[PDB]
């Protein structure tokens, strides 16, 4: 069993502190180049820190003076102490075994860190089909925190033609999302369309009936 | 002790790709540089290229466009590919390794380890030999010394190897260079001189191996 | 710092195609380069190390080449399990960092498909709250590259819109995009004509869908 | 009137690898400090704990001349209180190091067109090197849980790698010949004096 | 490529003689010169490295000298096991290059033996007659075939072994091949041998059919 198991991630306010753990089996942490790599939502991989088997440590400029990498040989565990966290530190954090010229062969499953300044259920607004062969309708799941939300249509009876887009982070710090579906125009008057929005962090389940607008 | 064993086709057609492999036993692959050297008939040694366990390669510029070297650390093997082979690529091919210099340096450019070499011939079928006795008689017995042998005839390509009595008889053995006959097949003789009193007493068997055709023959040579 | 410029950002290929991805270093890094493969939600996978050496277990159709500044990753015969995102890394000690390339997404190629464009006015229920969200839908198109331009009374709007793209559909290999234009209720009531202009390879000319506020 | 053998160290035709760095013990001689007295700008010259203009006026017990080869981006590690693959695993200088370090670009000497894989370095080691420690061991480094037993495999790698110095590389990947001069003054007769 | 030139290409010497072999590089190679000994039918063996350094287990009768362009191998007292081809190699620059080689070759007369074709070979339709010269020095020898006193010219092939590592002699075989029909037309098969160790040419023969 050669694996790396991350833990310690979660939600935290800006300025706070957080400690990540990386339990190794098969690979001895104090004998390898151990690195932390993070990946913000939708962005590429960003190297954070490394600790040599001899004790030498290195840090990226964006995390110097704030992050400190460490290890406990008796636990065979890698650590990453994150202080003065900022919003841009929101990412999935991977611990990995670096072989320098031979690459990075062993990666962990990753632990998620979210840095933001309050939990909120979403407002669900209808995206009504226009009055003018196939029509599009949907739901606007706006202003919620944190991730994620799940959206179904007609309690799961409608799945063909459904597109639930990945959420975007707004400048307000709250997430926004839209889920649309395309249907034949002949059905807008005979078939009811309700989107089911589930946001467990706020204990919010909302069913919104999407109807053609009445002028 | 590190040992090197060459393997590959003994006969290739023009314009084909020669593929040779050297197998490494008895040491660490990472402490040596690995080279291929060839020796064309009537010419000196010609270095082909070198490789390191790091994947770095250096070639002879005259062969670089046709040569590829590869290292398989899992199989403990390194290989030479030579594309578009010609009659001029007919040679003995050796694998060699450089000493693991300590105080001297690292890869002291001095091939201390060599494989036995493999004959590669470029020509367009391989044919095994017939083995005939050169029987001892009064005409090959001058006083207390008699001569006997085996005639290893009509094979292609080179080489054959000959031993006597499964390697137990080495004193007085003479195995001659093969000659290319006007048929385009080789012939070779191997002889031994022995005490005349040993005729009919010692059994004399020549062990012939023609590796290109996978032909092996043990021929007993009796007087008269 | 060394800057790893990777191109193209994305490329489309069919099964059996010969794919080539290019990585360019800001300064010479000799053979200190590696190539990685990553799929959504998974950890990176080391493919090539030392610029041209194939990692154990990686299929032989992968090959790296180059030394100094220009490097190329080559998939000689693309297979279905090779549609991923690929990165190059400067796995060299100096200058710190260990930088990664911007990444190259290799999606599934098919015939060109033009998008179906729909515009959705903000709902009356949402206008009662004080915020107006106008949504523009691009349904089932290919390739991924698409440009959406909002116009408010013929004024090109930038900075107040966000986009979201679905993953390549598992049945018709098309993409779907949503664009959300957000305004205050007061600003929304200051203008009349709201439109999103969609340019795409499948469209001979930009397609525009519009509505008038209150009609 | 023996002169200290400094020409043999700087003017050597072949240098050692950084993991097996060579050291020349120089003692009981007259030091013609001139190879380092006036050095050209293209020479990296950094002294620690002692001033070069004062070396002619000092007698030392023994002077050690360490020579090896690294690449340009690694010369910054040949210094007191430095970390990295070279400092931790190949050649370490103490924190109270008393001496000078000399380095110059030798791309015209140690770099071949087909790559000069002769120079080596250590990549893996279980712990850091003590000051002035030389480890020439080539045992398979264990990076996992299962014992290697001299088998190159998963989590079992050879601890030495090649530099592959090619002239077309950047300055940070070109070979640099380093000469570290240590000046020792212990309870002993001082014999290496200047003139 | 740095051209390496050896002189002489071949020399004959006696046991106890001093042998000297020159190797010249086309440009300065500092001390990056290596010497190899190659016995007949064997791989090369390293003798001297870095122009003057003896390889482990090489006898002190071997010595290397030179620097820059001009190098020398010296054997101070030649032994029977030293009869071999010698090669210089440069290792200063790629491509690595070898010199053309130098072949180092008391009088001993050959013992002469003759072999009629075997009955097995005759059954197959051909006749090979073999003449063996055993344990002679120097290597030069003339071997002629006579068939019912007709000198054969162009009908035979010969080859020669390695200078024996114990007694420094050579052996040689010559083969005359005929069709069975031509073999059966003649009676006396003789090989005539001329060699420095013999007072006069000698002949060994047999009569077909014993």
């Amino acid at each position: 069993q050669v694996q790396l198991v991350e833990s310690g991630g979660g939600l935290i306010q800006p300025g706070g502190s957080l400690r990540l753990s990386c339990a190794a089996s098969g690979v001895t942490v104090s004998s390898n180049y151990m690195s932390w790599v993070r990946q913000a939502p939708g962005k590429g991989l960003e190297w954070v820190s490394i600790i040599y088997s001899g004790g030498t440590t290195y840090y990226a400029d964006s995390v110097k003076g704030r992050f400190t990498i460490s290890r406990d040989s008796s636990m065979n565990t890698l650590y990453l102490q994150m202080n003065s966290l900022r919003a841009e530190d929101t990412a999935v954090y991977y611990c990995a075994r670096d072989l320098m010229v031979y690459g990075i062969d062993v990666w962990g499953q990753g632990t998620t860190v979210t840095v933001s300044s309050s939990t909120k259920g979403p407002s669900v607004f209808p995206l009504a089909p226009s009055s003018k062969g196939t029509a599009a309708l949907g739901c606007l799941v706006k202003d919620y925190f944190p991730e994620p939300v799940t959206v179904s249509w007609n309690s799961g009876a409608l799945t063909s033609g459904v597109h639930t887009f990945p959420a975007v982070l707004q400048s307000s710090g709250l997430y926004s999302l839209s889920s649309v579906v395309t249907v034949p125009s002949s059905s807008l008057g005979t078939q009811t369309y309700i989107c089911n929005v589930n946001h467990k962090p706020s204990n919010t389940k909302v069913d919104k009936k999407v109807e053609p607008k009445s002028c | 002790e590190v040992q090197l064993l060459e393997s590959g086709p003994g006969l290739v057609k023009p314009s084909e790709t020669l593929s040779l492999t050297c197998t490494v036993s008895g040491g660490s692959i990472s402490r040596y540089s690995w080279s291929w050297i060839r020796q064309p008939a009537g010419r000196g040694l010609e270095w082909i290229g070198r490789m390191y366990s790091s994947g770095g390669t250096n070639y002879n510029p005259s062969l670089e466009s046709r040569v590829t070297m590869s290292l398989d650390t899992s199989k403990k093997q390194f290989s030479l590919k030579l594309s578009s082979v010609t009659a001029a690529d007919t040679a003995v091919y050796y694998c060699a390794a450089a000493s693991i210099d300590q105080v001297w340096g690292t890869y002291r450019d001095a091939f201390d380890i060599w494989g036995q070499g493999t004959m590669v011939t470029v020509s367009s079928s391989t044919k095994g030999p017939s083995v005939f006795p050169l029987a001892p008689s009064s005409k090959s017995t001058s006083g207390g010394t008699a001569a006997l042998g085996c005639l290893v005839k009509d094979y292609f390509p080179e080489p054959v190897t000959v031993s006597w009595n499964s390697g137990a008889l080495t004193s007085g053995v003479h195995t001659f260079p093969a000659v290319l006959q006007s048929s385009g097949l080789y012939s070779l003789s191997s002889v031994v001189t022995v005490p005349s009193s040993s005729l009919g007493t010692q059994t004399y068997i020549c062990n012939v191996n023609h590796k290109p055709s996978n032909t092996k023959v043990d021929k007993r040579v009796e007087p008269k | 710092e060394i800057v790893m410029t990777q191109s193209p950002s994305s490329l489309s290929a069919s099964v059996g195609d010969r794919v080539t991805i290019t990585c360019r270093a800001s300064q010479g890094i000799s053979s200190y380069l590696a190539w990685y493969q990553q799929k959504p939600g998974k950890a990176p996978k080391l493919l090539i190390y030392a610029a041209s050496t194939l990692q154990s277990g990686v299929p032989s159709r992968f090959s790296g080449s180059g030394s100094g500044t220009d490097f190329t990753l080559t998939i000689s015969s693309l297979q279905p399990e090779d549609f991923a995102t690929y990165y190059c890394q400067q796995l060299d000690s100096y200058p710190p960092g260990y930088t990664f390339g911007q990444g190259t997404k290799v999606d599934i190629k098919r015939t060109v498909a033009a998008p179906s464009v729909f515009i959705f006015p903000p709902s009356d229920e949402q206008l009662k709250s004080g915020t107006a969200s106008v949504v523009c839908l691009l349904n089932n198109f290919y390739p991924r590259e698409a440009k959406v331009q909002w116009k408010v009374d013929n004024a090109l709007q930038s900075g107040n819109s966000q986009e979201s793209v679905t993953e390549q559909d598992s049945k018709d290999s098309t993409y779907s995009l949503s664009s959300t234009l957000t305004l205050s209720k007061a600003d929304y009531e200051k203008h009349k004509v709201y439109a999103c202009e969609v340019t795409h390879q499948g469209l001979s000319s930009p397609v525009t869908k519009s509505f008038n506020r209150g009609e | 009137t023996n002169l200290c053998p400094f020409d043999e160290v700087f003017n050597a035709t072949r240098f050692a690898s950084v993991y097996a760095w060579n050291r020349k013990r120089i003692s009981n001689c007259v030091a013609d400090y001139s190879v380092l007295y006036n050095l050209a700008p293209f020479f990296t010259f950094k002294c620690y704990g002692v001033s070069p203009t004062k070396l002619n006026d000092l007698c030392f017990t023994n002077v050690y001349a360490d020579s090896f080869v690294i690449r340009g981006d690694e010369v910054r590690q040949i210094a007191p209180g430095q970390t990295g693959n070279i400092a931790d695993y190949n050649y370490k200088l103490p924190d109270d190091f008393t001496g000078c370090v000399i380095a110059w670009n030798s791309n015209k000497l140690d770099s071949k067109v087909s790559g000069n894989y002769n120079y080596l370095y250590r990549l893996f080691r279980k712990s850091n090197l003590k000051p002035f420690e030389r480890d020439i061991s080539t045992e398979i480094y264990q990076a996992g849980n299962k014992p290697c037993n001299g088998v190159a495999g998963f989590n079992c790698y050879f601890p030495l790698r090649s530099y592959s110095f090619r002239p077309t590389y950047g300055v940070g990947h070109q070979p640099y010949r380093v000469v570290v001069l240590s000046f020792e003054l212990l309870h002993a007769p001082a014999t290496v004096c200047g003139k």
